[PDB]
């Protein structure tokens, strides 16, 4: 009975979207921070040629002009959730002439992948980080392959997830400021990782207030690395 | 042969204030030659900061109105939160443009407050064209009212005269007096005037009466 | 009229063992000419051909839906078609458009393909079969062709004067229409071979 | 209302049409082309309604291209004519007919040069010489005077030039210049652009 | 154990139906690819001419608009239906948007047809996997890559096929950061990476390239034989 | 196993069903098409002639399709009545469309895109059905094709069918010819192939077939040669046989 | 074994497996307690942390100004019974003008919930949905089941270990339907603390509390408001 | 209604009136007829209010997304086909529209004309409205490529005056737009009675 997402067990429970948790532990780590001054967001790259062109690989990408997003696990769904998220985002300003909420951009995104079987195919593969900053502050949101919504404060996930998680409580508080959040998200990268920090394994991406631009680091994130 | 549209009368007026918005309109209910009703208003409380009027025909105004009422309660439950005064005019836009080869009947006046506690007045058309303006008169009497308020409140064809933002008691008497001098001449108003005002601690109402004829 | 768009004159006449098949060239709209080499006339297989006359688009459209059919009936079956088989065939195709219908009058003239027994037959713009033993006319100029062959055809007749009765059918009752001229072609079928034979007509 | 032309030689097609975009008084511009290059040897002329000029005849244009790239060569100008008739036709008893007129011009390597007429009903004809608009009945007959099946590209230019000395004298339309192309064994080739001091 | 459906999960979090499709394109013939300053080449191996046949329907390398190449590997009948696809697809896009197409906007096409081509039940997965190579997108050199799973990738260089791992080893010690101009050395970069074929008989190598502002421009076995020529030229200096 | 539908993968990985389809066709007939200038040509073979049949046909194995293009057949007959009217129904709406034959390869491409897609989508055989193809066009002249069960295809010189007549294939390349390749010079070769791969011997006329298609004033007939000639075909072949003993 | 497979097939004892296992989905969420005076009807929750710095996943969901409901089980069915819930509460008001009795509307979820357990394709909905309202004749406390049985009553309490919150409310619903809103509510939460492991105590970051009265509209409240309903309490008898 | 677009040297000038009326009677005075499509793309509103603000924000729907798929802005002449094709779908229905597209592309200058017809034609002087012929005249008289840049301010300005002149459905103020190579910037705005002391005197 552990072949069907139409089946339970005797004492639960799936037994099909519980492998698909197991789906983004074999991913690449990346993790967001929220703090009053805004929310940073780091990642690991994984490359694997020199010939790799390492643009090409996408860990960070734009949602809208004040959200950005982070991904693990199965790379060939993550790009079908980041297409409606985008266009979900523009349809509502479309109608309302407004900009879209950064906890209701995931209410749309939820409402499709909790649809595998239950239509009148599998579910997802995929972990999603969500970062901005709303009329409400700045905001930090996390989802699941099984539509699970919630708010985290700071969150990391993907391999070495839960060895994060226990040295990522240690040292978060309510009153960090965002370049002090920076540098602490990145001394726990070099832990978790097995090459040398340089400047070509991470990237980051920050978002503020006032600054709504700037979802990226361009080799300033080089300084940050040779202060560490 | 069957034919679906008839004209009912009526006559909105919006003053967009500094901090308010006063929103006002008659309750005569009429058709061709007869009298249905002396009392129907034609204003309608969305939320706490926004009043909306519907004028024309009053089968597509009940209509319409339900349909806003729904659609509040749709953003609410997705959103945690209520809409705004220039959310609701962006939304109303796409709703008449929706049936643009067989349209509403509906001319609409959106009156409220911003989130900047200023004053807010939308006018529109019935295939769903919209812009921010300081005061409009929509309705019969539209061209009864519009010539007298620039005078009074734009200041335009004047001379030697400073240009003092209108309080809400000066406000209160402009509109007290241009429907009085409306329902002389037009046949479409008239057996009283409802009055909406709308600040920052709720919304009032006062009911002045007009001519019974 | 939509039939008078364009102009047109097919006519085909029965012999004693052979068939004659003759149209205009002239193409071109109500008033203005275009060209002097528009093809009427269309083989569907050896010893039988076919005429076709009305609007200029229904002519070059059933014209290749006919032989789009005509095509998969000879190879589901090795023999070639009866003359009286096309005639159904058409009758099905105009038919199938009762209420957006071609406009367009076909003639089909041919010999069995067992026997030499001739076969003439025209149709509405809907699929009226119509089988005459003397001949048929169809076109815009349809009542002067009526007077021409009513008095010169002749029951029992050679290859010679048959072509002789078409050619002065042909030329006296175009030249009294003004919407079609401008050369005729006459085809002259039998048993043994094909004739074809350009007339020396009015260019006006 | 627009003019095209269609003087067929031995080994070349001599096309020409005008330049204006006009509306309803005034001339919006003054440099536009109706021509279409379906191919390395085959163009196209369109003339007809606003938009279903532009609509139907590039949907020509990105569908004999993708029968180069698939085939590996290229259509003849014979097949290439005859499937812009198909088009019209199937499109004719619907909602949305297409108001245009055409004529297509082609080189073939095992045929030679060819030229096709097209009415807005969809019907095809092979003409020696062809036109469309107002100014078709003015100046066909100039062509129809002079014309000879063995004349050589340069008459043809001379041909062209007084077919349309007589369009700037007795038409009540301005047209002032006038885009000329030629095909030929090599390709299509651009002439001069044929411009006009009136007085 | 549990494979057999393109839909369920293993314990550990595995696709092996996807996965076996991967396994079908180690079956194919190698071709390579490299960009450059201007000219871009790529260049496909194993011909293998059976002596009583025409050789000009075996064809490996198509165009699918007029400034864009293709190379592929995987079974031959996977590859036609993706083939006649993009080409209707780079037309299209031409029809609808005026602009020629990116050599990034059909690589998004390939990837995303046959991404909901792996996801319902009952459709095999395409077997393939392409190299999509041009230098159209306003004047610049690119190449991507393709994958079964349907994932779009950009690489500087590429290696497919039957022994695919040699060859980008090899290159990765070849590619040099100095940019390899004068661009008959870079033509004879990938003879030098297509010698290390699988038999490297020599005549066994068809090489493509573009200039990046003409059309494809195959290269005959006289042109070729005089760039192997120089490769033994240079060889002579280990001795 | 691995023996379920088309879909799916085997592990390291193929498709079974395909190669078991594949395999079929060596238990069928036998057709060949030879190389010629100025003509092609096809043989076949007639299975099970005994003696209480008509053939009212006299055509079996081969379908004249278009106009200047014929096909032999080998496989399940099931599915052989399926693919050759839904072939001579492209080749007519190709003609319709352009008013111009379908030049030779890109009908070929038509159906191997229908035969290609019964492997992909479930649940469905594939064809188990491989044919030739002769015909001639503008651009290339005359022609040969192979069809197979998966939807690959390929162009040809000379080629036969597998397990009942693989043998063939090494017997054309030891007697090849190139240049020297009239129609006579030809259909010699073609009666010594059919005499070592059917097995049994002296080669009577009722077991055998042989279709020509030549190019005669720009019209292309296609013969389907009788019973006849054929017997002065075997009869002259008969004879080389008495004289090829002489060196003996 | 063999008939432990779907929702059709039945067994030789006449039990559906597949019905009886959707019950066992019930007992993960954790728990929650509804119950109503003459004029109160009061639900209330218990939250439950993901992580030690996540915000705590919510319970009460409010759906028209006269209903609210509490949760139990999948948060996929969740969501997709809340969805068909909101439409059927603003088309009564769109077509009749009257808001929605709340006994007629329970009767269409368990129309909503029955095909999904006869036709073979989709599982049922694993979720324990408690119910409050106010027709025109006052309060109602409603639970539902994946068994799409619908059940009426005057105090309940559902989820993980929930059978020791169901002792305390038999042995005081006899004082329910008298008290007023200051201990009726507090009458609701002292049997939230039998259902907690003996150490730790009802904080006010991980309970939630629902009101919809006669004269009061449906309102939650939660990690603020909490705290003039705790106070005025005693400590277990430890 | 009138409205005007010319292309120069230094970018392309935007200029329109502010008068929309309903019959015989002035609706308002203060129309904005030049629509903000994005920071670098400006549309007109030339016939029908609605008709002109929908198609217009749905293609500023478009070209958004367009930008996140591909990372790069979009082009003049692709947003002007992308508008032609939607338009087309309802042609014959009634919808009435003649906007002008602006804007810079890689190639430069960018300045495309789109009917509710279906004319989508380029070009380097434009004028459209129901009183854009008395501004043909009096533009070409003036007009230069190799204009300065307040030279092209006073010429704009004047031809929208001499059309709210001679026609009655003109009035208001004079909007007035300039696309630089960067983005799209407001020059000014003035009343008509304003010029007319100015002008005049």
């Amino acid at each position: 009975y552990d072949r069907g997402v139409n089946t339970f067990s005797p004492e639960g429970r799936l037994f099909q979207v519980e492998y698909a948790i197991e789906a983004i532990k074999l991913g690449s780590t990346a993790i967001g921070i929220q703090t009053s001054e805004g929310v940073c967001l780091a990642v690991e790259k994984r490359i694997t040629s020199p010939l790799m062109e390492p643009s090409s690989i996408e860990k960070i990408v734009e949602i809208d002009a004040h959200i950005g997003c982070a991904m693990s696990g199965l790379i060939a769904d993550a790009k079908t959730l980041i297409d409606k998220a985008r266009v979900e985002t523009q349809n509502h300003w479309f109608t309302y002439n407004e900009t879209m909420t950064v906890e209701s951009v995931t209410q749309a995104v939820s409402n499709l992948a909790l649809q595998f079987g239950e239509e009148d195919s599998r579910p997802f593969g995929v972990a999603l980080l969500f970062g901005g900053v709303d009329e409400k502050g700045p905001q930090l949101f996390h989802m699941d392959p099984s539509g699970t919504f919630v708010q985290c404060d700071a969150r990391a996930i993907g391999s070495a997830s839960e060895g994060a998680q226990s040295s990522l409580q240690e040292v978060y508080h309510k009153s960090m400021t965002l370049k002090e959040a920076i540098k602490s998200s990145l001394i726990i990268l070099k832990q978790v990782m097995e090459e040398k920090l340089n400047a070509t394994n991470i990237e980051l991406a920050t978002v503020q207030p006032g600054q709504n631009f700037h979802m990226f680091t361009k080799e300033e994130l080089e300084e940050v690395i040779k202060d560490i | 042969r069957f034919s679906p549209y008839v004209f009912n009368g009526g006559t909105i007026l919006a003053i967009a204030g500094e901090d308010f918005a006063i929103v006002a309109s008659d309750t005569r209910l009429s058709e061709g030659f007869s009298i249905h009703t002396r009392d129907s208003p034609k204003c309608y409380k969305l939320t706490d900061k926004t009043v909306i009027g519907c004028s024309g025909f009053h089968g597509d105004c009940l209509t319409l109105t339900k349909i806003i009422e729904a659609r509040l309660k749709m953003y609410k439950h997705s959103n945690n939160k209520a809409m705004t005064t220039g959310a609701i005019a962006a939304m109303l836009s796409t709703i008449l443009y929706s049936r643009r080869f067989f349209p509403y009947y509906v001319y609409n006046i959106i009156g409220g407050l911003d989130e900047e506690g200023k004053g807010a007045v939308y006018s529109f058309d019935p295939v769903g064209s919209y812009q921010r303006d300081s005061f409009k008169a929509g309705g019969s009497a539209s061209a009864m009212l519009q010539p007298l308020l620039d005078n009074q409140v734009g200041f335009k064809n004047m001379q030697n005269v400073e240009h003092v933002p209108l309080s809400l008691d000066r406000a209160m008497r402009l509109v007290k007096d241009v429907f009085i001098s409306a329902a002389e001449r037009d046949v479409y108003t008239g057996d009283a005037l409802r009055i909406c005002i709308v600040t920052k601690e709720g919304i009032r109402e006062e009911t002045v009466s007009l001519r019974k004829d | 009229s939509i039939m008078s768009y364009n102009g047109g004159a097919v006519m085909a006449m029965k012999g004693k063992n052979c068939v004659a098949i003759a149209a205009d060239r002239r193409f071109g709209i109500q008033a203005q000419m275009v060209t002097t080499d528009f093809q009427k006339i269309f083989p569907m297989g050896d010893r039988l051909y076919i005429g076709l006359a009305g609007l200029a688009t229904d002519v070059q459209t059933v014209a290749q839906r006919l032989k789009f059919r005509l095509n998969l009936y000879e190879l589901k079956e090795g023999r070639q078609i009866k003359p009286y088989t096309l005639m159904s065939m058409v009758a099905n195709l105009l038919y199938e458009k009762r209420f957006g219908p071609y406009y367009t009058e076909p003639v089909i003239a041919g010999l069995d393909p067992k026997t030499f027994k001739p076969f003439i037959c025209s149709l509405d713009l809907i699929g009226c079969p119509m089988v005459t033993d003397d001949f048929v006319v169809s076109g815009t100029c349809a009542e002067q062709m009526y007077g021409m062959c009513e008095s010169l055809w002749e029951p029992n007749m050679d290859p010679d004067h048959l072509f002789e009765t078409i050619s002065q059918a042909m030329l006296n009752a175009v030249d009294r229409d003004a919407v079609s001229g401008m050369g005729v072609i006459v085809h002259i079928i039998e048993k043994d071979k094909i004739t074809t034979r350009t007339l020396k007509a009015r260019m006006d | 209302m627009e003019y095209l032309i269609g003087i067929q030689g031995p080994d070349y097609v001599l096309v020409a049409s005008d330049r204006v975009a006009a509306s309803n008084i005034v001339q919006m511009k003054d440099d536009h082309d109706k021509m279409f290059k379906m191919s390395e040897k085959i163009l196209l002329l369109c003339v007809g309604e606003a938009g279903d000029t532009v609509q139907f005849a590039e949907y020509i244009q990105k569908n004999v291209q993708l029968y180069k790239m698939r085939n590996g060569y290229e259509l003849s100008p014979t097949a290439a004519a005859n499937f812009t008739r198909r088009n019209l036709a199937d499109c004719l008893r619907s909602r949305t007919p297409y108001h245009v007129n055409l004529l297509l011009a082609g080189y073939d390597e095992h045929e030679g040069p060819a030229l096709y007429y097209m009415d807005y009903l969809a019907a095809l004809a092979k003409a020696p010489f062809a036109a469309h608009g107002y100014g078709a009945f003015l100046t066909l007959s100039i062509l129809d005077r002079y014309y000879t099946p063995t004349i050589s590209r340069e008459r043809a230019v001379e041909l062209l030039r007084k077919c349309l000395e007589e369009l700037q004298k007795r038409f009540i339309l301005n047209l002032p210049t006038f885009s000329v192309r030629i095909i030929d064994k090599n390709g299509i080739h651009d002439l001069d652009n044929i411009s006009f001091p009136k007085q | 154990s549990y494979d057999r459906a393109i839909t369920v999960f293993s314990p550990d979090g595995h696709l092996f139906q996807v996965e076996y499709a991967q396994e079908a394109v180690k079956k194919g013939s190698t071709a390579v690819g490299v960009r450059g300053r201007d000219i871009v080449v790529l260049g496909v191996e194993k011909k293998s001419v059976a002596k009583l046949q025409d050789e000009r329907t075996v064809r490996k390398i198509c165009a699918l608009d007029d400034n864009v190449c293709m190379a592929f590997a995987g079974l031959t009948a996977d590859a036609r239906i993706v083939i006649n696809r993009a080409r209707v697809e780079c037309q299209s896009h031409r029809l609808t948007v005026e602009d020629p197409v990116t050599v990034e906007y059909i690589t998004r096409y390939i990837a995303s047809l046959k991404q909901r081509y792996t996801q319902s039940n009952g459709r095999r997965p395409f077997g393939i996997s392409a190299l999509i190579v041009g230098f159209d997108f306003d004047g610049t050199p690119r190449l991507y890559q393709t994958d079964p799973s349907g994932t779009y990738h950009a690489w500087k260089a590429n290696a497919i096929g039957r022994g695919a791992k040699s060859v980008r080893e090899f290159l990765e010690k070849n590619y040099t950061d100095e940019a390899i101009e004068t661009d008959d050395l870079t033509i004879k970069l990938v003879i030098k990476a297509l010698l290390e074929v699988v038999q490297s008989g020599g005549k066994n190598i068809e090489l493509a390239v573009m200039r990046r502002d003409q059309s494809l421009k195959i290269l005959n076995p006289e042109e070729i034989e005089k760039y192997v020529a120089e490769i033994e030229k240079e060889k002579e200096e280990n001795e | 196993r691995y023996d379920s539908r088309t879909t799916i993968f085997s592990p390291e990985g193929r498709l079974y069903q395909v190669e078991y389809a594949m395999e079929a066709i060596g238990h069928a007939g036998t057709c060949l098409g030879i190389l010629a200038n100025d003509g092609v040509l096809l043989a076949a073979e007639r299975r099970n002639i005994h003696k209480l049949l008509d053939e009212v046909f006299f055509s079996e194995k081969i379908y004249k399709l278009n106009e200047d293009m014929a096909c032999s057949v080998a496989g399940i007959t099931s599915d052989a009545n399926v693919l050759t009217n839904e072939l001579r129904l492209i080749a007519q709406r190709y003609l319709l469309q352009y008013q111009e034959p379908i030049p030779c390869e890109q009908l070929v491409t038509a159906l191997c895109d229908i035969k290609q897609a019964y492997t992909q989508f479930g649940g469905k055989r594939p064809f188990g059905v491989s044919l030739l193809y002769i015909g001639w066009d503008k651009h290339y002249g005359f022609q040969l094709y192979q069809s197979d069960p998966s939807g690959n295809y390929g162009g040809w010189k000379a080629t036969c069918i597998g397990n009942n007549s693989a043998a063939a294939v090494s017997m054309l390349k030891q007697d090849y010819k190139e240049g020297e390749m009239t129609l006579k010079s030809a259909l010699a070769l073609a009666i010594k192939v059919l005499n070592k791969t059917m097995d049994v011997s002296k080669l009577s006329a009722e077991k055998v077939e042989i279709a020509t298609l030549t190019r005669e004033n720009g019209k292309t007939v296609i013969r389907v040669l009788k019973q006849k000639e054929v017997e002065q075909l075997i009869k002259k072949h008969e004879e080389e046989e008495a004289k090829a003993e002489r060196e003996k | 074994n063999q008939y432990d497979n779907d929702v059709t097939v039945w067994s030789p004892q006449g039990r559906i497996h597949q019905i009886e296992y959707a019950m066992e989905a019930v007992k993960q969420g954790s728990a929650t307690v509804g119950l109503k005076s003459k004029t109160h009807a009061v639900l209330v929750a218990l939250k439950r942390a993901q992580s030690e710095l996540a915000a705590h996943q919510k319970k009460i969901l409010h759906v028209d100004n006269h209903i609210g409901i509490s949760i139990a089980g999948l948060t996929a069915d969740a969501r997709l019974l809340c969805n068909f819930m909101r439409q059927e509460c603003l088309d009564s008001r769109f077509v009749f003008d009257r808001p929605l009795p709340v006994s007629r509307l329970v009767s269409l979820i368990g129309s909503k919930t029955q095909i999904p357990t006869q036709r073979y394709g989709r599982r049922p909905y694993g979720v324990g949905l408690l119910i409050a309202g106010y027709d025109d004749m006052g309060p109602h406390i409603f639970q539902t089941c994946p068994s799409a049985n619908y059940f009426d009553c005057r105090a309940m309490s559902i989820g993980a270990r929930s059978q020791s919150a169901r002792t305390y409310l038999e042995r005081h619903m006899s004082e329910f339907m008298e008290c007023n809103l200051n201990e009726l509510v507090k009458h609701g939460l002292r049997a939230l603390r039998e259902t907690l492991p003996a150490e730790q105590d009802l904080t006010t970051k991980n309970v939630s509390i629902g009101i919809v009265g006669k004269d009061l509209e449906f309102t939650i409240y939660d990690d603020d408001d909490v705290s003039p309903f705790l106070e005025g309490l005693e400590e277990r008898p430890q | 209604t009138t409205t005007l677009a010319f292309k120069f040297r230094h970018g392309v000038i935007v200029a329109a009136d502010s008068r929309a009326t309903a019959g015989a009677y002035i609706a308002s005075q203060t129309v904005k007829k030049v629509i903000e499509i994005n920071p670098y793309l400006l549309g007109t509103m030339a016939g029908g209010a609605a008709d002109c603000s929908f198609w217009e924000r749905l293609l500023a729907r478009q070209c958004r997304i367009y930008e996140l798929r591909n990372k790069e802005r979009i082009s003049v002449a692709a947003a002007s086909k992308l508008l032609a094709n939607m338009v087309y779908q309802y042609k014959g229905m009634g919808l009435s529209m003649g906007t002008m597209i602006c804007g810079w592309d890689k190639r430069g200058p960018g300045l495309y004309y789109v009917d509710s017809e279906g004319n989508r034609i380029s070009g380097a002087t434009f004028s459209v409205g129901s009183g854009s012929v008395y501004a043909y005249g009096v533009m070409d008289r003036g007009y230069s490529y190799d204009l300065e840049v307040e030279q092209a301010y006073d010429l704009a300005r004047r031809a929208i005056y001499q059309a709210t002149y001679r026609d009655a459905y003109s009035g208001g103020a004079v909007n007035l737009y300039h696309v630089r190579e960067d983005g799209w910037i407001r020059v000014s705005s003035d009343n008509v009675a304003d010029l007319h002391e100015k002008y005049s005197g």
